[PDB]
C-alpha cells in the first residue's frame, strides 16, 4: 500500500 | 476516555480478541482474520463472503507477504474502510 | 453491538466536527486540528511550537492542511502506539 507506506513513515517521526 | 480515545482503544482490543485465539498471539491468521470481519465488521462484509475473494482481500492487507495480519496491517484496512465510508460523508 | 463499527463512525464524524470551520471544508488547518486534538485526543497531549512539529508531520503532503487520509494515517499511528504499549 501507499497507505502502509506512509504509516510507516509517519510513525517513525512522531 | 473522550469518544475518539475510545475508539482507539477498541480498535486495538478487537485485534487482539482474535490475534491471540492461535499461533503468534500478535497477528491474525486466516481463521481469525475471517472471524473478525464476519463478528465485527459485518456492514462491511459484503462480497468478501465467497473464499476466493475472502483469500483476496486478505492478501492485499498482507503487505508485508508473510501469511498474516500484523496490527499495522489491520490498522490501514479500517482506515480504508473509514476513507470508503467518508466519501458518503462528504458526497 | 459491533464496538469496531461504532469506533469506525466516531474516527470519520471527528474528523468532520473540526474541518468545516474554516476553508476548505474537508482539511485541517493547524487551528482546526490543536482544536481536535485537544478537545478529543487529550490523553495524547503543549505549547504552540510542538502543536506546529505534529502538523508539520501529519501534512505529509506539505500543503499546509491535514486530510481525511492524512489524519487516518495519524490515528493509524496512535492506535499502535497504544499497540506497543499493549504487546509489552
Ligand atoms: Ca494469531
Ligand atoms: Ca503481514
Ligand atoms: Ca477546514
Ligand atoms: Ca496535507
Amino acid at each position: 500500500d501507499a497507505m502502509n507506506r506512509e504509516v510507516s513513515s509517519l510513525k517513525n517521526k512522531l | 476516555a473522550c469518544p475518539l480515545e475510545k475508539a482507539l482503544d477498541v480498535m486495538v482490543s478487537t485485534f487482539h480478541k482474535y490475534s491471540g485465539k492461535e499461533g503468534d498471539k500478535f497477528k491474525l491468521n486466516k481463521s481469525e482474520l475471517k472471524e473478525l470481519l464476519t463478528r465485527e465488521l459485518p456492514s462491511f462484509l459484503g462480497k468478501r463472503t465467497d473464499e476466493a475473494a475472502f483469500q483476496k482481500l486478505m492478501s492485499n492487507l498482507d503487505s508485508n507477504r508473510d501469511n498474516e495480519v500484523d496490527f499495522q496491517e489491520y490498522c490501514v484496512f479500517l482506515s480504508c474502510i473509514a476513507m470508503m465510508c467518508n466519501e458518503f460523508f462528504e458526497g
